[PDB]
């Protein structure tokens, strides 16, 4: 998916994220066999409806909280 | 329907242009909610309530097809 605003994960460097156009968010790892994202978000409810535009890190690796801002009016913690 | 060699027919969803006229209608409403007719105000209601599982489905022909 259009990945929007793929920014970092604190304490997992190589395990980027990204949120995506589709409204939902894309975990990638490129030490998991898999440069595709290898942990993606369902697009139903849960998720956001519109474009996800900021996907951010807030927290250290004890309350890695992944704050995925959407144009829903609806974020992702 | 496919245009390659051996005449092939792909998978598709039916929501391809839709996804940008949603965001204009998005942006439009948002923005400054413009003389924008209740017609449109109707596919933007109709239509984004689908856009998350519409593109859903556009990942799932794309992951199929891939």
């Amino acid at each position: 998916s259009a990945v929007m605003s793929a920014t970092f994960a604190k304490f997992h460097p190589n395990l980027v994220v990204g949120g995506t156009y589709s409204g939902q968010i894309v975990l990638w790892d490129n030490r998991s066999n898999k440069r595709t994202p290898v942990q993606r978000t369902p697009l139903s409810a849960a998720a956001h409806t519109h474009p996800v535009y900021c996907v951010n890190v807030v927290g250290t690796q004890n309350a890695h909280n992944l704050i995925s801002i959407s144009t829903d009016g609806k974020i992702c913690s | 329907v496919r245009g390659r060699t051996g005449n092939v027919l792909k998978l598709k969803v039916n929501f391809l242009p839709e996804i940008i006229t949603l965001s204009k209608e998005v942006r439009n409403l948002k923005w400054l909610g413009f003389r924008v007719p209740l017609a449109i105000v109707n596919k933007a209601h109709q239509a984004n309530q689908l856009y998350p599982f519409a593109i859903s489905l556009i990942e799932s022909v794309r992951t199929y097809e891939r």
